């Protein structure tokens, strides 16, 4: 009709700074546990090491 | 290395970030949203006067520390079949000392200048009040970063000095000439902290 | 729900709103149903040109007399960015030869968008639409405000430059704050990790 | 006219000023009983003398004590962003320097353990380049107290 | 005229105390027991006379889960910003000092429970070594009482 | 009132409950369990004497999921700031409470079982360390009993 | 009125429900398949042994499908932010819970596969293991759909 | 009168559908190639009944084939905001399934074909672990027509 | 009226769909050279049967050479977001097609190579694995080509 | 109404066109040098004769320039948004394609001239091998020219 | 009317060409000095016809001040943006085009001179591959000035 | 009248200017510290000499007085953003071109200084070379002036 614009509310401004901060600390500790529970030490006991 | 990794994808991530942020707004034509003016103008200068303070002593105070370590270790493990240079090699350590002790002069020479003003919009604040945040936050990182430098190379020289020093006694005497040549950068950084300030009238 | 224009032999000044109300003795009463679709409004004292505009409304008389609601808006070139912006510079209320000024502040967009904002009352959940103190009368609340002016064409209202915050104006210096602790916590976090001991014993 | 945004910088300013200092002291202890570990079996008489690093580390934590509080008395609801931005300097300052002081106290205490079990007579030697260390932490906190005042 | 967000702030306050402090009492309790293994075998007697880091730990454990607990008990939904500002401050004070000191005790710990084994006289001076971590916790609750308080 | 994208917190601190715990429940059980197998070559008799650490991580795995429905069952479409911020902070609490337990656990049982397979009057003093580990799980559903309930 | 882009948390939801549990699943049987064939080579006999920690890990791919069939079915045209965050939140958690279970399930696997080619009776031990080494997932699956029953 | 993103994300769906598929079966397929040429080494005599894997690889690309056209298909330029999301959506998933699905393919392809040369009685084995993997295959197709219907 | 930045998308698809072709060819060409350039010193019959990996490779070549052509060939001013979408949509995915096509070719010909370098007839089998790794870049010169004519 | 000033574009199109595929030349040259002097060892002879692999690269720079020429021809003032743009995609087109042929002529290089020192039998046929590398350089230009002249 | 912060624009173009093309001429005569400490221990008398790479690093340096100089003698204050692009393009080019020469350099010429060691022959090699390697800068200052001129 | 931010661009021109001056200048001259001290052992009689390339780096911090002063009294409260965009990139081009050649220097003192240890010939030779790394320093210095005083 006239164009209205999307009514884009206040206090928005905060909001998307709130859930971007939360959502990257919470990426970046699911990335480093489950990056070092990856890279992980059997130990190479007499299990391990032996062969044949 | 896995910190290695992390920091490099950290920082991969933020500079494509900026890239294709960068890149999407001076296509959509949205130049009038990016007004460095008032990101530049609504932080008050107080915060970078004091972010200077700090650092001005923070910086040194690392400096020092990284020095001091560098050179004590060595002084310390090469003594034992030499106690002769116990004493002979602590002019590194005086020095690595004199490098705070410049940072902490520069911090009470910049700290003066800290009377407050009553404006709460940038057309009441005026040009002078920006210039002195800017100013001071100038100088302090300046001789931050220069004497942390120069005790960095002042501790790794003082070092090596000492643990060739414990071989033959005539060496010492002329290998401190590296050591004393290494402070020079640390009173240029001195130097021109005071300049960058010296006309500074905020209040 | 059609907006009200000011026809100077031409679409000029164009404005439209979702709520405008307002209160005398914080008695709140309803006025767009005396807007926005009452074509005998007065708009007498309404003024044209480019580079300035007002719009004064007068509402018919309600509690013994008509009310006048008077916006003045401005626009300038601005030389560095070789653009032209605009801004409601001032408001004013006349009633019975007494004048205030609730100035406006937070309210800029360039020529190629109209302006949007949510709950603009001027009291305690806006914070803006100041009265300097000296807080006497007339309360008003205005629910999506929105204005064209300086340049228009036809009846077409265009896409707006929402206000509703880039980032913010405080979060940039906390955010700054607390990335440069970061930086200090991730140098003592890489030492504190990073440390080592001894394998086995000394007989 | 101050926004509700002010104390925000004091308080992190008053919580820095003392973590930091903390987390230092902490590595120089670590560092120093793991270096006093080491040097314990060959010469064990020495063991009461070789505390004199561990303590030194500690003097950093109560450094801080002496700025955490004292921020910590100036703090009020109607407090303007000049001197909030004034103690978060201060904090930042003293917390930094004593987490140099820590890292350095550590890193010399461990030498000069290790120096001592073999030479008797390195033992003054040690505690004369400690002293330095020591410093490190004073100065850092010198220049906080006089930003709580200016 | 308070901001809704406001009661965010001392809300992670009465995460963070608890978050990392836990963490600093994974540090230790850890790294000791393995300590106490490792010579189990052979000199079992000292088993019981060196698990004294673990009980630290547990302790710094209690000092995290008190102002905890002081916070969560100091709640409400239209707190004005400043004391949300003063409460999450003390919360990441203590927590962060928690972990420091877990981890010293625990690799103190570590390495004194192996020292202990070649000598016996060793151990009085790791009655010190280790409580000297532990003053360094003491410490942070000093300063969240003054963060609570004032 | 409420706005209605409140809710999105309401439901993330309820995802994070489970989260977090859950995994460092799995680096317990990726130390303890292998090590077993290690010493159960040999002394194939301490096989079941060696699942302890295996039902601490469960146990530290059941108190993210005890949590994680706690502050989850009081969803609805009306959620207020209060409510939805409070449960984000419980679980973030005990997620990373879950964590640091579940790696001090895995370490323990790793060095325990170890040292359990050459001398068995170790045993008893090992089991002492993994209740020191447990109880931390504890401390963090103690947190998010206070904070989600109220 | 609702927002337009709010079904895309509605698919996000299942897209992760899938996505994790099929790589969980996929490691695992991976790791597994490593083991067997470094294991069973040296014994043809236990070919047919070592199959469990490959068919027994498969389930967390079936429990990924069962949540994502019905998170898909579950969307309509008009869904607002409440129903789109929850369905987010339940996919995020059976997603991170199937991964922390897949990767214990390869690591125990692992384990019991090499242990059992020693002797028979690590066969039962490592398999009571396991068990708890899946529950790590079944756990989240059951709180996840809470989230989508609302 | 639909938006401009009305396209973007069904070609985006697409092409990371199919670019995840490539990649997937490409490590997967390379892998057992490099298994098989090394192994030819010595017994060069049985390339030609080792070709399975590299099969078993190629098929979950031909189903993320399917999938692209299908996806393809169903494009025009007055389609509401929805569909274009739910079309994402089912592409991403996809290629993700394939690239998980092709990654193990190839570990245990590459693994068991240098294993086989010394054993046999492997070949049973290692085929009812291949079908594992495609299991994964199928369940990807179970979803990507559901989110074409609905 | 169409937006005047529509031209942008199918642009950089092409320039990718091409740019991506490149380097898949050049990793084919990088590691079957070091393939044969092992495989000749010993053994020059063999040369002309191991010159096959490098002319293949320029296949992968022409299968984004082509495809850059047609997007290029349906290029304007008046282009609306729609075909530019698809322009994009298909040389992405035959660019990246292409480059795991070129990917796998490398890897299974310079393996191949070296095991056919003692025993010839392994380029019998060799050369089969070969194929299929370029017919999976030509599932993505079929899509690709399809979202190019609608 | 015009483009505001997309002319940027433009211009940085130009600067790609050759500091890509400029900088692959280099990298050849850093292989191929880094062989030769190695095999001049051995072969004094044939340094010569070894250049041949030197040249190619040189020749893709030459690409490089061409065409970053054929862009810088056409600036004016009043470039549009989609000439700009068609400069943008001719010289990441060509940059890049370039770069990948550098790396790819300076492995082949590397490994060939050794290879070849000892067996002056692989040297002929290898010069078809370092043709294809060269083609694919050729077939950057095209798309690159293509798509700029649209 | 052209705007006046569009100058900024061309002022960094002139650091680069004075910033970026001299770090290339670093390393263009850094790794060449190490190289010679391994030469001139044996064979001294050619030190003289070393220097070489240090002479070619000397005209990256001077490609790099002519193009800077004319970049800055060019600027005043009314400029539309479109020059300061076309300037930023011509001084991002040379810079990085100077770099890849620079670093050719610097590797050859270490390569050739600890080469020429045990062939006297090698002179010749290393000046037709210097050629090449010093050509790139050329053409980079050949663009920059058609750039700038224009 | 002028923005307000003016100064702001000048002040951090002059803060790098001497910034990376110094790191320069400190690397220099610590590696040509070591290398005398270490060489100092075997050739007592060199250890005047070989300070000539120590001083060499302390040149380079010279230079960045002469812009860092420069720039200190030309600025005042109202400049133009003109000279600010000017002198910031005066002042960063000398400091990066100062940290470059300070490098340089490094490296070639820390090889030189063994050379002239192992064979007096060497000296004079590598003399040249410190030279070298200098003239890159002016050149930066240079560009700066015609920044600077323009
Ligand atoms: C709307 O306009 C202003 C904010 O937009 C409010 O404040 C006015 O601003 C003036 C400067 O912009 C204030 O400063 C005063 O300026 C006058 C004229 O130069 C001087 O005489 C005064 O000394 C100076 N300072 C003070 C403290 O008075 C004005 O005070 C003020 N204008 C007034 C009161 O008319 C206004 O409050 C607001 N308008 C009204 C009518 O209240
Ligand atoms: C704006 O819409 C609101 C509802 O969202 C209407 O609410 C009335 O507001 C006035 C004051 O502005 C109050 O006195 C009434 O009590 C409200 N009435 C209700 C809630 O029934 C409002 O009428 C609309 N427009 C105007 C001009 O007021
Ligand atoms: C100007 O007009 C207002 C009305 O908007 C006057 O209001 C008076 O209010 C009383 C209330 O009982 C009425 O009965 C009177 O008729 C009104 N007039 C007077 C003269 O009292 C108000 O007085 C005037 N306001 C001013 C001068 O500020
Ligand atoms: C202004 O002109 C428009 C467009 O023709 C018309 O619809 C409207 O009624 C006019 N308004 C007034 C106040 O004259
Ligand atoms: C409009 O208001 C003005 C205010 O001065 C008045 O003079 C005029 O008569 C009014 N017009 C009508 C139509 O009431
Ligand atoms: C034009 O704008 C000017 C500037 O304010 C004003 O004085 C004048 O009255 C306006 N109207 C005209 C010229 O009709
Ligand atoms: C309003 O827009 C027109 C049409 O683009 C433009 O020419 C004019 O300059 C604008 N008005 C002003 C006051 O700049
Ligand atoms: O406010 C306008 C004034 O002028 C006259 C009337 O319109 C009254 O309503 C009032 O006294």
């Amino acid at each position: 009709p006239y164009n209205l614009a999307y009514k884009y509310n206040l206090e928005y401004s905060v909001v998307f700074n709130l859930v971007l901060w939360i959502m990257i600390g919470l990426a970046l500790a699911v990335i480093i546990t489950s990056y070092n529970i990856w890279n992980m030490d059997p130990g190479y006991d007499s299990i391990i090491y032996r062969m044949t | 290395t896995g910190l290695e990794l992390l920091y490099l994808g950290i920082f991969v991530a933020f500079w494509a970030c900026m890239v294709v942020v960068g890149i999407c707004y001076t296509i959509f034509d949205l130049g009038f949203r990016f007004d460095v003016a008032w990101f530049l103008t609504e932080t008050s200068p107080f915060m970078w006067s004091n972010l200077g303070i700090g650092l001005a002593i923070s910086l040194s105070v690392v400096g020092a520390a990284w020095g001091i370590y560098i050179t004590g270790s060595s002084i310390i493990g090469g003594g034992v079949k030499a106690p002769r240079i116990k004493t002979k090699n602590l002019v590194s350590i005086i020095f690595c000392e004199a490098v705070a002790i410049y940072g902490i002069i520069m911090a009470i020479v910049i700290s003066n200048m800290a009377e407050p003003f009553s404006a709460t919009e940038p057309k009441a604040i005026g040009h002078r009040n920006y210039h002195a945040g800017y100013s001071m936050f100038g100088a302090g990182l300046t001789v931050g970063l220069s004497n942390l430098f120069c005790g960095v190379c002042v501790g790794i020289v003082g070092s090596g000095a000492a643990l060739a020093d414990a071989q033959n006694p005539s060496l010492f005497v002329k290998i401190l000439i590296v050591e004393i040549f290494g402070s020079a950068i640390g009173l240029f950084g001195v130097i021109v902290a005071i300049l960058q300030t010296s006309r500074v009238k905020m209040g | 729900h059609p907006p009200v224009s000011y026809n100077d032999t031409a679409p000029r000044i164009l404005f439209w709103a979702q709520n405008f109300s307002v209160a005398y003795k914080d008695e709140w009463k309803d006025l767009t149903s005396l807007t926005f679709g009452v074509e005998n409004l007065n708009l007498t004292g309404s003024f044209w040109n480019d580079s300035f505009a007002m719009l004064s409304l007068t509402y018919e008389p309600l509690f013994g007399a008509t009310v006048t609601f008077k916006f003045i808006l401005a626009s300038r070139f601005y030389p560095v960015s070789a653009r032209y912006w605009f801004a409601m510079e001032r408001l004013e209320i006349h009633s019975n030869g007494s004048v205030a000024h609730f100035n406006v502040s937070q309210v800029t967009g360039p020529s190629i968008y109209s302006f949007h904002c949510e709950y603009v009352s001027s009291v305690s959940k806006k914070g803006n639409l100041l009265v300097t103190n000296v807080p006497s009368v007339w309360q008003m609340t205005l629910h999506n405000f929105q204005i064209q002016a300086f340049n228009v064409t036809g009846e077409q209202f265009s896409y707006a430059s929402d206000c509703a915050g880039f980032f913010s104006p405080g979060i940039w210096m906390g955010l700054l704050t607390t990335l440069f602790m970061l930086f200090i916590f991730t140098y003592g976090l890489h030492m504190i990790l990073s440390l080592k001991t001894m394998d086995r014993f000394d007989d | 006219n101050n926004p509700e945004y002010s104390s925000f910088f004091g308080v992190m300013g008053a919580s820095s000023a003392m973590v930091f200092s903390a987390m230092g002291a902490a590595y120089g202890t670590a560092k120093s009983g793991t270096g006093i570990a080491a040097m314990s079996v060959m010469r064990p008489e020495l063991i009461m003398k070789s505390i004199i690093p561990v303590v030194m580390a500690g003097i950093i934590a109560i450094y801080g004590l002496v700025v955490a509080v004292l921020i910590a008395n100036s703090l009020t609801d109607g407090i303007t962003l000049y001197r909030s931005f004034l103690q978060l300097g201060a904090g930042l300052s003293v917390g930094l320097s004593g987490l140099a002081a820590g890292f350095a106290i550590g890193i010399v205490g461990d030498a000069g353990v290790r120096g001592t079990a073999q030479q008797p007579r390195l033992f003054v030697g040690m505690i004369l380049i400690l002293i330095f260390a020591e410093v490190l932490g004073l100065y850092g906190l010198i220049v906080a107290l006089i930003l709580s005042t200016k």
